[PDB]
DNA sequence: TATATACTAAGAAC
DNA sequence: CGTTTCATTGTTGTTCTTAGTATATA
């Protein structure tokens, strides 16, 4: 979708006194559940997607504000884009007391009506000027039938709710709890795009995840060339970047402002202000001095224009994983350029995976860049596990090392082992498996930073410390294994270290 | 390491004239020594060069005598390149008109050597003379200066306008001469220690590559918590960037200290500057709001490690990870400590068992404390000097990401017809630019992008180079060779005429 | 004890 | 004829630079 365009979640709680003070038992609070899911949520939104849109108001309530001044309507904060001003909100309700809050600022639960929630979340998503990528509403509520007495209000119900599925906007529940009542056939079944008491659907937003994200990104557009004559549009888009902590921003130590960093270059001998023409680059080599324009220490890189540059083909085989150099990218047509080169492209994958083959290529991913040499070895797609992408079909960019970078190794001779050894290694390399997972682990240096970020953020009582994969259990290789060690130590040990 | 050079032409006069279809020895020979010169001035090492233009009008060396170690010049003594040395060679060169010996010339370097290379540390000494062979010589010392040559550690070798693979009967003994001293040397394999001058040109024309030295880290391999073994971890493959970076100077002035990069930290109002190094507290960007974090608080809560850590998480298939998903700097290679055999061996255990039953294991990485930690494959090789060991990084799951990337195999609206692929295939398999040799599958990559040398590095010691030897002049264009080089070799192209035709009748090409 | 050689880790530039 | 609203072109993230600290080596 549009890539301007961003992702809008407005929050919606049942705010009347069915279920501010549910507790059937004393291990849960619906109200301490939704709340509770909220937060999560929206403290994750925080790190993952900073530039979306949320919203929490509450219907049923005895107080009022809205932007229309209806009735049982409270609209806590507004569409605007998530920051700490609000987790605060948010967390001020969170309690017993927090309850107690809340029921006395803006009531126990009054009458309602779910059209005009409709109609006023509506209004929500009309006010705010960016556009929208994906609008989303979440209803927490589980008084399964909203009105089985008022059939008027359910048809109005129906009418406005249908009309909200046809101006752009979702609409979704979870079913929160309830004893009985825990079924989404009545009234719901034409609302939402078998059934229990409680909501997978909610457990999964808490899963409390600080990713970040951006969308489909075209790294840049390249035309790549098979010769002089035939050219075709190529989109150079990335799969991994490894993201770094996001670049700190230099503020005033009481004042907390920006401080606009405003380096600059000036003269020693006299008071002076040098500027950009007045300065030359220069290295020493052989004694001697070398001057050169600021213009031309970036013309001694003029290469090639910009595209890819295909020569040849290569037997997968040759193509070797001993080498790799950088980030790998993919290739995949953009059709806007050059007008039907995807079908050249979808060419030239289908017939190089057909003949088991690789393709090399001229990198030259923008101006003033020296070109490197990359392999186009095709990807097929693969979807069996839910008929979902996974491997995006095109071709790889295996970048191939420059002759400058093999970086000769200090050459030791080599002692074979004996078959016993490696007989008994073959049970100690089949013990330890385990079955790896591209998104199986996560940086703890990444994660903890974001953590403390929002322990700064809120003063929460300590920070969350998060323990990661990353760290081996040790306990778990010293069972499942067995003493083996010892077994190698008389196999292959003599008595020092 | 260290090592020194003293290079010996011949001014003579037959190298004065030559073939009028080949450059005469004289001019061959003074191209190579140029750009020799050029290569070891670029590369930084401490290699130092003597020259020894032998067979001179006159005699200027300090061992003259009436016909003991007669007509020798010896250009300048053994110490470091420079430029103007260079320049001197290209210009205060002159063509001959008399003949002389080049063992005078070996012997007068030889003493040379013995004279210097001991008042000054060194580890090897070589010795290079060019020279057309049509010189009167006597066996005499040839003994002796073998047996020094052994003895001073200095390797000699001869440069020869014939090729080995039409000279004078006075050139052709002094061709069986030379390899008879050269096999006195070293042995048999003397005979690669002779070269012609084509072959010089084509063995020398790149410049010299960047030898880069990696650092012994050595890392204790924990596998489960009583399984610690000592692993020496190598650098491969890195992205290599120039060692020293473009300083700034001013114009007209050429000194670097009279300029200052001085940065200076204001505040948005009425232009208040602040105090540069204690009044800014670095913050974070937390959704709308900025948090003051510090850096005293950053170092106190930052996320701590034991050390080295190089610990084995697990094992895992091949398949289980995939090209694609490398998300590493650099590619280490994972060798044994040395001088612990036990080590060794356990790890070639490993290494083997992982190669037979195609296992992969993944490891906790980390370069040392205060470091980021890293998680990637471990990926074992296999070479019959030495089975290997890789590491990688490997992506961790904010670091991957998700696009949809609407499938192709949809093509109703782009339809690859049969003519289009066949043609495809003809293409294909007609610029295929490695193709099957020697019956050993050892394909024709005459491209191999891993012996190529960097062009970009190329580049800059050219431009090093034609701005050094000239005052300022305008930039020159990329040298031809280079261009040579980057491209394919020329035979692909020549195949790739008629399969490009036929594409060029079989699609759409709009603007 | 001095020197540089290595590294990572910053930065900002574009 | 004047006022209001909407849509689009400039927008940047990334790479490279320098820094800084790191250590062992000679």
């Amino acid at each position: 979708y549009k890539y301007s365009g961003r992702d809008s979640l407005i929050f919606l709680v049942d705010a009347s006194k069915a279920m501010f003070e549910s507790q059937s038992e004393d291990e849960l609070t619906p109200f301490d559940m939704s709340i509770q899911c909220i937060q999560s949520v929206y403290i994750s939104k925080i790190i993952s997607s900073d530039r979306d849109l949320l919203a929490v108001v509450f219907y049923g309530t005895e107080k009022d504000k809205n932007s229309v001044n209806f009735k049982n309507i409270y609209v806590l904060q507004e569409l605007d884009n998530p920051g700490a001003k609000r987790i605060l909100e948010l967390d001020q309700f969170k309690g017993q007391q927090g309850q107690k809050r809340f029921q006395d600022m803006m009531g126990h639960g009054s009458d309602y009506s779910l059209s005009e929630v409709l109609w006023v979340c509506a209004n929500l998503f009309s006010d705010v000027q960016f556009k929208m990528s994906h609008k989303r509403i979440m209803l927490f509520t589980n008084e399964d039938n909203p009105h089985g007495n008022d059939s008027a209000k359910a048809s109005r119900a129906r009418t406005k709710a249908g009309d909200l599925r046809d101006t752009g906007i979702f609409l979704d529940l979870m079913h929160l709890k309830k004893p009985g009542g825990f079924d989404i056939s009545l009234f719901y079944r034409d609302i939402i795009s078998v059934h229990f008491e409680e909501s997978s659907k909610l457990e999964d937003l808490l899963r409390k995840v600080r990713a970040k994200e951006t969308r489909k990104r075209a790294l840049s557009r390249l035309k790549l060339k098979l010769n002089k004559d035939i050219v075709i549009s190529v989109g150079i888009y990335n799969l991994v970047q490894k993201a770094l902590k996001p670049p700190p921003i230099k503020l005033y130590r009481e004042t907390n402002e920006p401080v606009k960093t405003k380096t600059r270059t000036f003269n020693t001998s006299t008071g002076g202000l040098l500027l950009p023409s007045d300065t030359k680059r220069s290295q020493i080599y052989g004694s001697r001095q070398i001057i050169l324009e600021k213009e031309e220490t970036e013309e001694l890189k003029r290469f090639d224009d910009p595209g890819l540059m295909l020569m040849g083909f290569k037997p997968l085989v040759l193509l070797k994983k001993h080498h790799y150099l950088r980030p790998s990218l993919f290739v995949y047509p953009e059709e806007s350029l050059v007008i039907g080169s995807s079908t050249l492209f979808s060419a030239l994958l289908i017939k190089c995976l057909e003949k088991e083959v690789a393709a090399l290529c001229r990198y030259t991913p923008r101006r003033n860049i020296p070109p490197y040499f990359v392999a186009l070895v095709p990807q097929e797609e693969e979807l069996d596990d839910q008929k979902i992408q996974v491997t995006p079909p095109g071709f790889q960019l295996v970048f191939l090392p420059f002759a400058d970078d093999k970086r000769k190794m200090p050459f030791t001779e080599k002692i074979m082992a004996t078959p016993e050894q490696v007989g008994k290694m073959k049970a100690i390399v089949e013990k330890l498996r385990f079955t790896y997972r591209s998104d199986s682990f996560e940086n703890p240096v990444l994660q903890q930073h974001f953590r403390n970020l929002e322990a700064l953020a809120l003063d929460l009582m300590e920070p969350e410390q998060a323990v990661d994969l990353t760290l081996p259990k040790v306990e778990a290789m010293n069972k499942r294994l067995g003493s083996l060690v010892d077994e190698f130590k008389e196999l292959v040990y003599p008595p020092d270290y | 390491n260290k090592a020194a050079v003293v290079l010996c032409m011949d001014v003579g006069f037959t190298m004065s004239n030559s073939i009028p279809g080949i450059e005469s020895p004289f001019e061959q020979a003074k191209k190579v020594i140029t750009m020799f010169v050029q290569r070891q001035v670029f590369a930084e090492n401490k290699d130092e060069i003597a020259l020894v233009l032998f067979g001179t009008d006159g005699t200027d060396n300090p061992l003259s005598g009436g016909d003991q170690y007669q007509n020798i010049t010896v250009h300048r003594h053994l110490m470091l390149p420079d430029f103007d040395l260079l320049e001197d060679i290209e210009s205060k060169i002159q063509p001959g008109s008399q003949q002389a010996d080049f063992l005078d010339a070996l012997i007068v370097s030889m003493d040379v050597i013995q004279h210097e290379t001991i008042g000054k540390k060194f580890e090897k000494r070589h010795i290079e003379i060019f020279t057309d062979l049509s010189s009167r010589f006597s066996k005499s010392q040839l003994d002796i200066i073998i047996h020094s040559l052994k003895k001073c550690d200095i390797s000699l070798q001869f440069f020869l306008p014939f090729s080995l693979g039409g000279i004078t009967e006075q050139q052709k003994e002094g061709l069986e001469i030379v390899k008879m001293v050269m096999i006195s040397l070293e042995g048999e394999d003397g005979l690669d220690e002779i070269y012609s001058f084509s072959e010089s040109l084509r063995k020398l024309c790149v410049f010299k590559k960047i030898e880069r030295h990696s650092i012994h880290w050595p890392c204790r391999l924990t596998i489960g918590s009583n399984l610690s073994i000592r692993i020496a971890a190598y650098k491969s493959i890195l992205q290599e960037r120039v060692k020293k970076t473009w300083t700034v100077v001013d114009a007209k002035t050429l000194k670097k200290e009279d300029i200052q990069k001085e940065t200076v930290y204001c505040l948005n109002d009425d232009d208040e500057t602040e105090v540069l190094k204690e009044d800014i507290i670095q913050g974070f960007r937390y959704g709308s709001d900025i948090v003051p974090f510090s850096k005293v608080d950053e170092e106190q809560m930052k996320y701590k490690s034991e050390g080295k850590c190089f610990s084995v998480l697990g094992f895992c298939k091949s398949s289980q990870v995939q090209r694609r998903f490398f998300m590493g700097n650099q590619v280490l290679k994972v060798f044994a400590a040395r001088d612990d055999e036990a080590a060794a061996v356990a790890l070639s255990s490993l290494i083997h068992a992982l190669d037979d039953l195609d296992m992969v294991a993944i490891v906790r990485y980390a370069y040392d404390k205060r470091a980021n930690p890293q998680v990637g494959v471990a990926f074992p090789h296999i070479k019959h000097n030495y089975e290997c060991l890789v590491y990688v990084q490997l992506p961790f799951m904010e670091d991957l990401r998700q696009y949809m990337f609407s499938s192709l195999k949809n093509s109703k609206k782009y339809a690859p017809t049969e003519a289009q692929l066949n043609a495809v295939d003809a293409l294909i398999d007609s610029m295929s630019l490695a193709k099957k040799d020697e019956k050993t599958d050892t394909l024709e990559d005459l491209f191999p992008t891993t012996k190529i040398p960097n062009p970009r590095f190329q580049r800059l010691f050219q431009c090093l180079l034609h701005r050094a030897l000239h005052p300022r002049e305008p930039l020159p264009p990329i040298q031809q060779h280079i261009w040579n080089m980057l491209n394919p070799p020329a035979e692909v192209t020549t195949k790739s005429q008629i399969p490009l035709s036929k594409i060029k009748t079989l699609f759409p090409l709009i603007e």
